[PDB]
């Protein structure tokens, strides 16, 4: 059934699973036309497909050309997501295919189930968690590859960099969700926190800075303060 | 006109014949039902006074044999049987008519209700849904499950309705996943109508039969089947015009006939609201929508 607080640790067991997030697949800017009407312009998107145990991010870039001449794009976007996830699973060797796919929004369940009819043994599951994966486009290097794409394209990032050399996947996922939650609540402040110290750099093959264990504890503390803060600034507490 | 003789009525029972029904007291001198209209299937059904658990009954067509009811005190139910000795059957029927021990099938002349509920229902197709080929009549009861319910346990006592499943490889063509799921015309017209049922009459007959088993026996899997067959049509953008008009008539008489007090259990809010107000055919079921809105506006 649904993934929630009570079965959180299942994410880190040895059964292959993927999170799919479709919130950045169909993206638009809304603008005024010369006649003073409103129109949308699509911009490139991405499917966020994440193995929470290993940190594998299969980032499928959704080029604006896929929307050309299509109607009902928000509904198409869910089916396009499901089509690309199904294609990804089919591309993987049997022993790498997921046993479960957890979708972050319930509207993906039917599109994905229908596209995965060939895989009756892969469980398609919703979740009661409010995961912050929409903020993946606040990671500079992910946003950059998406916006620069001129064609459909799959890119692979370890979203945990080298963290698993030093910490568990449970802890790595908690750090990731904390960073993403912070970037979603206040991107500028979050990014200030991550980058204020010029001596701590981001390796060419990484997404996040090369913090020591001690510096991560400090970073993590600053991100929790931010999230608590914004929560007062928002609710006046 | 035809007759179904009843050996006797040893236990108190409510007897139904089609949409009619009457109360027979324990050992009351009840010997059957006469003046049954030839040309239609019929159903004779029972609810014991002592155990309203298990409504049960028999689908039959009087052209296919001489049938009678006789209580079995070992199995504890009224059983339909065929008498092959036609002389012995006319004789028994004539004696019971002379002694006026039979109730008359009480069809009002103006009234086409039963016809309209059974227009496409054919005993040959019933016998394929209800497998028991040594009898010419078909037993159904409240508890019998469908082949699809058994996939989700005694196969011999099952209702072998046509499996409809919208999230199935049968329903969904590779490469048209979104198209076929949102517009089920392929599944209706090619898979089901051309492929399995062969024509819309056989489709409507199974739909009507599922409704009638739902209503007369509270058979839950029959209700599931009836709603699924409605939904498949309503969820198809391309339906022959004649089928839409006939569907509206079929559903109209079903909704008309349903007991007001059973609407809460036999009517699926989601399917009806979807079919009447969201589906492709939301504007094509004028009679059904009018009677639904005037009779069960709560449901909507
Ligand atoms: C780093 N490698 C890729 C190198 O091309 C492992 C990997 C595989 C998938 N499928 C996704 C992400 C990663 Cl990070
Ligand atoms: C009561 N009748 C007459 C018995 O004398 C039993 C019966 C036997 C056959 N064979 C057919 C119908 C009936 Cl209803």
């Amino acid at each position: 059934g649904a993934m929630n607080s009570s079965n959180y640790a299942e994410l880190f067991n040895n059964d292959i699973k993927l999170f799919v997030d479709d919130t950045n697949v169909y993206r638009v800017t809304v603008h005024k036309t010369f006649e003073g009407n409103v129109a949308t312009k699509a911009i490139n998107g991405c499917i966020f497909t994440l193995n929470p145990k290993t940190g594998h991010l299969f980032l499928k870039i959704i080029h604006t050309s896929v929307w050309a001449g299509q109607k009902r794009l928000s509904q198409l976007a869910k089916w396009k997501t499901a089509e690309e996830v199904s294609a990804l699973v089919r591309s993987l060797p049997k022993e790498e295919q997921p046993k479960q796919i957890i979708v972050t929004r319930k509207a993906m369940l039917d599109p994905l189930e229908v596209h995965m009819l060939d895989f009756p043994n892969i469980a398609i599951r919703p979740t009661e968690l409010r995961l912050p994966f929409s903020a993946a486009m606040s990671i500079d290097k992910l946003s950059d590859v998406v916006m620069k794409a001129t064609e459909p394209q799959m890119v692979l990032f370890n979203i945990y960099d080298d963290w698993l050399d030093r910490i568990s996947s449970y802890t790595a996922f908690s750090r990731l969700t904390l960073l993403l939650r912070a970037l979603k609540t206040n991107e500028e402040s979050a990014k200030m926190i991550l980058l204020s110290d010029p001596t701590i750099t981001i390796k060419s093959y990484h997404l996040w800075p090369s913090f020591t264990d001690e510096q991560w504890i400090t970073i993590e503390s600053q991100m929790r303060d931010l999230i608590l803060t914004e929560y007062g600034r928002k609710y006046n507490v | 006109m035809n007759t179904v003789p009843f050996t006797s009525a040893p236990i108190e029972v409510t007897i139904g014949i089609d949409q009619y029904s009457f109360n027979v007291k324990e050992n009351q001198p009840f010997h059957g039902i006469k003046d049954i209209p030839i040309g239609h299937v019929h159903v004779i059904h029972f609810q014991h006074a002592d155990n309203s658990s298990m409504r049960y009954g028999y689908w039959f067509d009087c052209r296919m044999g001489n049938f009678y009811i006789q209580y079995d005190p070992k199995d504890g139910l009224y059983k339909m049987m065929e008498e092959r000795d036609g002389a012995k059957f006319e004789n028994i029927v004539h004696n019971f008519k002379e002694r006026q021990m039979m109730v008359s099938y009480p069809k009002i002349d103006e009234d086409d209700t039963w016809y309209n509920l059974t227009e496409f229902v054919q005993m040959d197709k019933i016998r394929k849904i209800v497998r028991k080929d040594e009898n010419q009549f078909s037993y159904v009861d409240s508890s019998m499950t469908t082949v699809q319910e058994n996939e989700l346990s005694d196969p011999a006592h099952s209702l072998n309705y046509t499996v409809i499943n919208f999230k199935s490889r049968e329903a969904i063509r590779p490469g048209h996943e979104m198209e076929d799921f949102l517009d089920k015309s392929y599944y209706l017209n090619t898979v089901m109508l051309q492929g399995i049922f062969k024509n819309s009459s056989n489709y409507f007959g199974e739909l009507q039969f599922a409704f009638l088993n739902a209503m007369f026996f509270g058979n839950y899997g029959s209700s599931l089947q009836w709603h699924a067959m409605i939904e498949l049509i309503c969820s198809s953008a391309t339906v022959p015009k004649h089928m839409l008009d006939k569907l509206d008539e079929i559903l109209y008489y079903q909704i008309k006939t349903l007991p007001e007090q059973y609407s809460d259990i036999l009517l699926n809010e989601r399917v009806w609201n979807i079919c009447l107000y969201s589906s492709f055919q939301k504007n094509s079921l004028h009679n059904t929508e009018k009677i639904m809105e005037n009779k069960y506006p709560e449901l909507l």
